[PDB]
């Protein structure tokens, strides 16, 4: 109706400046379009420089641009399509499908810079998100609508772990998954998408249970400092429209921090500490406080954290750790022992590992498990040095118990069914509590250690015990 | 119902202001980027005056120039658009003060976020009030019974004694002041106002879920009837987080200047320094050490100087402050804490390893100290804890000495055993404050070696057992400690008999 | 007997040495991280200050 | 290399190095009065190399399965990986 | 102060706390005074303003000004330009380390780094100079051996070195002194210990006349007679 | 040197010290040339000026130049770029070391880092 035509005046890398005609100025954080021969180019108003002239940052490559071209304003911020159409589509930060499965025929489109929910809308007690995985639901329980710091490099089945999480949420709570690769390696994004087709969480014809947003590495920092907000808004829709518990998976928060620092650098702002942006706490808080538990539902966010050059006083992990309620560590040593998942029991900790949170029984069970494994790990020196000779009946009992738990932490995966053939088990919480409690009491010390490797629960403990007794007979 | 429409329509009647709406302030906005805005005009504006933009967002005009004025925002710049109309309030930045603030949860400006309607304010007060001079002060002489064991034992707090709580991430810092507020339920249920002590908690830059659970918990233990929560969460703008503790300090001054006694808790000043350097770098001002502007010492200085004990000429008001500093890996030589240590009247260091050993509270006694707390300790506690800090430093001397496995004499092994008993003694669960009458006999048992024959694991049940023992039986002695706060020799010997009775089990 | 006593106390001393060396590594790693962050920050200050006094 | 890659062929490229190339781009940007970042580098220098190295890939059989493979060289200083580039 | 130095011609005790706050006040405004920021974050007019402040603090032919100035150190960095500039203006340095205070040693004066334009053998007497020389040699020896003590301990010393470390650690606890001002921190009366008794005390310690007495009896003590008294108390009580 | 190489057709020895003063003095003025200060306190035009100085020093088919360049290392830091750039221009690198001089041995050459391209 009213084309707000702007003119390009300055192109400096990813920085674009537009002079508008009078009284036509869009507000900050609005999408701006330029019809390129290669598609459209998107801009994002970030600094009103006065003189009817504003400063935006790019969302794609800025080659071949003539200053003075017509700039189309969208008025609002970046609208991204939301809804059932978005499941199983590969979406850019712009909102366009790039899986080449045609256009997304979503009904609604939502602006990405929505406000966080109010203090009155905060659910005043974090319950435990029942995942389905034994070790997670046992040791570092996840808040329904909480923050999860996943550590660990690739090659440990981290993608296998997170696909198993997707299926366990789909079976357990029925909420959906939104994955967001900020700065994801495009080859590895392709291998991820191909696997997610093959493991069935993406069904190209049926119901894919997940929506993908891949801000690739070759995109300017203006893209990569907004890919997270795109995936955020998509998850916020499925929370606040469908009333669900929706899981937002983000990799990487540290590449997002790099993107925000580079955006603040290209805008000529003075850099702060470590070379990070000066708006670092605010740039974090605009991402974190839009992830919460409403009364409508919750968005629980799991996000990988790269520790930069192995330092924890680095302000980007020191900022991220001011929001993570639960940690999960995929060590190599656990995967070294052929254990699926590769969860370190000792390091993966929660702020909700408390008797007034999980009940007194679950707390005491996890307490005895951590104490037993801590004593076991302390003994692991003289186990290899001196042997079981130095173990008393106090000790070799606990050593045997911790071996039984260490096999018993292993769980079959519904995603490693084309890999191992053993079907995974959506292991419930109340089964898991009683199973580990009966192991902590010693009611299955007669059962061999091997009858615990990659099992579902205590019923599967009894079943595998009887099966291995029959196979030994 | 329609009574909200009634109240809102009376406010529509006020919306009378349009009949006298000749503002001598309105001016166009030149530019507005990177959390700042240059506005032309406003030629009768005041320095550090509150203004309000056309999009409803308020702002503080911080730097005045011939030609324009630079006004900081109090929100996102997404709402403010260039070329708009900027009305001034006519006021230096003030906040609502009054008794109706109790129970409510507000922003940095007293606008309530609890959704409980308006604020019954008894007035408006400036943010950057001068701290009182040296003459309307008094040295502290009244205790602040925190309810914690080692806190009230070793680092007593005067009404107005500015005591730092320093620690690291997830190290039980917030729970300390939380349980202190929960201890104040004893006298806030009471009637004497000089015994009463009012609580203001200032959560800045944190998670809204965390603040919601904290407010929920304070409603569960019913601390809310004397509580005031100031929320400056991490989603909000950096100037809000900059500004909010000054506003809560003005609230504490409102209580203090009414003669009353009040407690403010800052959590945390660390993120306020982050917000302030975020401001100053967006002010294009040069940083100094660790990229902070050099006035950041003056910032927390001029904040915390507005907290002391008034003299009787002023009505004997007091305002006690509990700042919280998150450090990085147990460092006490970063630029931000070393400033705060140069300001506060003492330290409460929380070692990460002690809480890693589950010892909650994780108090490092060797670092934690108060300067003038001994002048306002409870007199009975001052009687019974004189050898206590000495014996704990003594046990700390043989703590690192005994790691070599070498056997020792009965003196040092005696100190080893009794210090182990005292170390495992001073653990305390969250939401479990202890009255002074409750804290006295545990100290009296710990000094006189009675715990030495008791198992080290048995101490935790022994504590509650001996407490329920005395509450069942020597309840008169508990009332004596409550009434006197001071143990006579007869109370001492009766206490000795009452201890050694249950020490026989 | 004194030979075995020597090797016992020697093994004890090397254990104490490994423990003390680990503790001192735990201190100087934190010193190293503060030093590295301070160096990068302080040289970035001079980078900005040169870019500060432009035309 | 992309010419060979879009011929359904196999190309190995070896950049040697990228550190001097980053120094050159730093010099160009600093003399162009763009605001510097950490160690006076530009912000988009990561955006430089990410726009570079993603041009090497392995194509589809639909495309013809061309392959570009990259061997970049990073001269470290003092055996350090904590340096920015 | 300089009025009473000049008009009255008296002896003026000038106590300043804190002189670093002055230079910090000079720092905070200088960015707003249009100056280019200098080193670290301080003002360019640091040493000049420091000089104009210090050079009025002097002793003329008319009067005598004995000044004592506390110097805050930012984050225990003595290579900060403000205290390093301040060292140029002072006659008698006295440096407080946090690590010495962490050993409960009060006051936490570093025994090495304190200097004086005084302490010459033709000024303080030869014997005083010799005693202080041997004390600094002993403590420097201890600080040199500190790393081997941290790794190996006192067992892997030579016996002369072991005796030296023992005597130096006796000396360190002997340095601490009970204060009448900090009596509320101690419950201990202050010790106004005379000079010559202190000299003879450190003399007898360097002579090793009290090597039999354990280290703890040296801690937080007055004269050497008080070390004898505290050793008597420890002998009668610890037994 | 270029004259006695090309216009003469003769072997030329060349002895330059100090090559570090070149880059140093370029840095000494480049701030007052209105250039933004680069890394370490050097000029942005380090590698280009070093390249243009070194690449005019070569052995051609017209004549031979043997280059001997003594290079200053500030505070014995090889990771300083102004020494570190110079490694790329040199075949026979020969490294002195102050810690070797603390043994008093002369010439205090690092036997390790003093590599060669002729070590085949
Ligand atoms: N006495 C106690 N009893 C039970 N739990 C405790 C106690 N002290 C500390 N904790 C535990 O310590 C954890 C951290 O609490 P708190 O928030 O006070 O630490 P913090 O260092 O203040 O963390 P943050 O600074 O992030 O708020 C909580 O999960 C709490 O359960």
């Amino acid at each position: 109706s009213t084309p707000i035509t702007g003119k390009v005046t300055a192109v400096i890398g990813a920085i674009v400046d537009v002079h508008f005609e009078q009284s036509e100025l869009p507000a900050i954080l609005n999408a701006l379009e330029i019809k390129t021969p290669q598609g459209k180019l998107v801009l994002e108003v970030a600094q009103h420089l006065g003189e009817n002239t504003v400063r935006t940052i790019a969302m794609d490559g800025t080659e071949g641009l003539v200053r003075g071209e017509k700039v189309l304003d969208t008025g609002g911020p970046i609208s991204v399509p939301v809804g059932r159409e978005t499941l199983g589509r590969i979406i850019n930060v712009i909102g366009e499908p790039i899986d080449e499965r045609g256009p997304i025929k979503s009904k609604l489109r939502k602006p990405i810079h929505a406000d966080p929910p109010s203090f009155a809308e905060q659910s005043t007690s974090a319950e435990i998100l029942e995942t389905g995985i034994k070790v997670v639901d046992l040791l570092a329980p996840y808040a329904r609508g909480g923050k999860i710091g996943l550590f660990g490099g690739a090659g440990v089945g981290k993608t296998v772990f997170i696909q198993e999480l997707i299926n366990n949420i789909a079976k357990a709570h029925g909420g959906f998954s939104v994955f967001t690769g900020v700065g994801e390696r495009t080859r590895e994004g392709n291998d991820l998408y191909r696997e997610m087709k093959e493991t069935g969480v993406i069904n190209l014809e049926g119901e894919s249970k997940v929506a993908l947003v891949f801000g690739q590495m070759n995109e300017p920092p203006g893209a990569r400092a907004r890919v997270a907000l795109t995936g955020l808004t998509i998850a916020e829709y499925f929370r606040d429209e469908e009333g669900q518990d929706v899981l937002l998976f983000i990799d990487n928060i540290f590449r997002f921090t790099q993107a925000g620092s580079e955006v603040s650098a290209l805008l000529g702002r003075i850099p702060s500490a470590v070379g990070y942006q000066p708006t670092l706490a605010t740039d974090m808080g605009l991402l974190q406080e839009r992830i919460t538990t409403t009364k409508k539902g919750s968005v629980t966010s799991v996000q990988a954290v790269y520790v930069p050059a192995d330092d924890l006083t680095d302000p980007a992990p020191a900022t991220t750790f001011a929001h993570l309620d639960a940690t999960t560590v995929l060590s190599r040593g656990i995967s070294e022992l052929g254990i699926y998942p590769a969860v370190d029991p000792l390091d993966s900790k929660s702020r909700l590992l408390d008797a007034a949170v999980v009940g007194q029984e679950h707390y005491d069970v996890a307490s005895k498990v951590q104490e037993t494994l801590q004593t076991y790990k302390s003994l692991q020196d003289i186990i290899a040095i001196l042997g079981m000779d130095e173990l008393s009946e106090q000790d070799k009992l606990t050593v045997e118990r911790a071996r039984k738990i260490q096999r018993f932490l292993s769980q079959p995966f519904a995603v490693a069914e084309v890999f191992t053939g053993i079907p995974g088990k959506l292991v419930r919480l109340k089964d898991t509590v009683a199973s580990f409690k009966a192991v902590l009491e010693g009611k299955y010390d007669n059962i061999p250690e091997h009858a615990f490797y990659m099992v579902g629960g205590i019923e599967d403990v009894v079943a595998k015990a009887e099966k291995l007794a029959a196979e030994a007979n | 119902k329609a009574q909200p429409t009634e109240v809102s329509s009376i406010l529509e009647e006020r919306i009378g202001v349009s009949d006298e709406a000749n503002l001598n302030e309105t001016g166009r906005v030149l530019a507005v980027g990177d959390g700042i805005a240059r506005v032309f005009g406003l030629n009768n504006i005041q320095a550090e005056e509150l203004v309000e933009f056309s999009s409803g967002v308020k702002g503080m005009a911080l730097n005045l120039e011939p030609g324009q004025v630079g006004i900081v925002l109090f929100g996102s710049d997404r709402l403010v658009k260039e070329g708009e109309l900027v009305k001034r309030t006519g006021n230096i930045v003030d906040v609502p003060v009054g008794p109706g603030l109790l129970g409510r949860v507000v922003d940095a400006l007293g606008n309530p976020i609890d959704g409980k309607g308006p604020i019954d304010a008894a007035g408006r007060s400036r943010a950057q009030v001068k701290a009182p001079g040296i003459l309307p002060r008094r040295s502290v002489h009244e205790p602040v019974q925190t309810g914690l064991k080692a806190v009230d034992a070793l680092v007593p707090i005067g009404r107005g004694q500015r005591e730092l709580i320093i620690g690291d991430r997830q190290t039980g810092k917030t729970a300390v002041a939380l349980d202190t507020i929960l201890n104040q339920k004893r006298w806030n249920n009471g009637s004497d106002e000089s015994k009463k002590l009012y609580c203001v908690y200032v959560a800045v830059g944190q998670k809204r879920s965390t603040v919601a659970q904290l407010v929920q918990t304070l409603e569960q233990h019913d601390a809310m009837k004397y509580s005031i929560i100031v929320a400056a969460t991490a989603s909000e703008a950096a100037p809000l987080q900059y500004l909010a503790p000054f506003t809560a300090a003005s609230i504490g001054e409102w209580f203090r200047d009414n003669g009353k006694h009040a407690l403010i808790v800052y959590d945390d000043l660390s993120k306020q320094a982050v917000a302030y350097r975020q401001l100053s770098l967006l002010l294009r001002r040069p940083p100094g050490r660790e990229a902070y502007p050099g006035d950041v010492f003056y910032l927390h200085s001029r904040l915390l100087e507005r907290a002391a004990k008034l003299s009787e000429k002023e009505g004997s008001g007091s305002l006690t402050a509990l700042p919280v500093i998150e450090t990085q890996g147990g460092d006490v030589s970063a630029y931000i804490p070393t400033n705060v240590i140069s300001i506060t009247d003492g330290q409460i260091f929380l070692e990460a390893e002690l809480f890693y050993k589950g010892i909650r509270p994780a108090i490092n006694v060797g670092l934690s100290v108060s300067r003038v707390g001994s002048a306002a300790q409870v007199k009975a506690l001052k009687q019974v804890a004189g050898s206590l800090k000495l014996f704990l430093a003594q046990y700390r001397e043989v703590a690192a000495f005994a790691q070599f496995g070498s056997d020792l004499d009965a003196s040092t092994k005696q100190t080893l055993v009794r210090g182990e008993r005292l170390t495992q003694l001073l653990k305390q669960n969250q939401y479990s404050p202890l009255a002074t009458e409750e804290q006295v006999p545990l100290i009296y048992a710990g000094v006189n070696g009675h715990l030495d024959g008791i198992e080290l694991s048995r101490i935790g049940e022994f504590e509650s057992s001996f407490l329920s023992y005395l509450k069942s039986n020597h309840n008169e002695l508990l009332t004596e400690i409550r009434e006197k706060g001071e143990l006579s020799k007869e109370l001492l010997a009766s206490l000795k008999s009452a201890t050694e009775s249950f020490v026989a089990t | 007997q004194g030979y075995a006593a020597e090797i016992s106390a020697r093994r004890n001393a090397m254990d104490n040495a490994s423990k003390n060396a680990g503790d001192m590594i735990n201190r100087y790693s934190i010193l190293y991280n503060r030093t590295r962050q301070a160096v990068i920050t302080n040289e970035l200050v001079d980078i900005i200050t040169g870019a500060s006094s432009l035309g």
